[PDB]
């Protein structure tokens, strides 16, 4: 088999490349407003960092 | 006369044991980043706070 006539396509592909920035802050998360929860919260600050 | 007030302050121990270095963390925005990333020398660059 030999080819004789040719046509002409394109290809489209479709790749994301990256998404959206987010911050979480532990604090505003966890507690808020309070005083005691932020202290008891302090012992767990190595995780929240 | 001076009144004292409940700060968060980050200290700096020598080999002596003694506290020779006082950081207050409630006073500015790269004070509380010092204290947040237990340092005293920060570079360049952008960081996020409260």
């Amino acid at each position: 088999a030999i080819p004789t006539n040719f046509t002409i396509s394109v290809t489209t592909e479709i790749l994301p490349v990256s998404m959206t920035k987010t911050s979480v802050d532990c604090t505003m998360y966890i507690c808020g407003d309070s005083t005691e929860c932020s202290n008891l919260l302090l012992q767990y600050g190595s995780f929240c960092t | 006369v001076g009144y004292l007030q409940p700060r968060t302050f980050l200290l700096k121990y020598n080999e002596n044991g003694t506290i020779t270095d006082a950081v207050d963390c409630a006073l500015d925005p790269l004070s509380e980043t010092k204290c947040t990333l237990k340092s005293f020398t920060v570079e360049k660059g952008i960081y996020q706070t409260s």
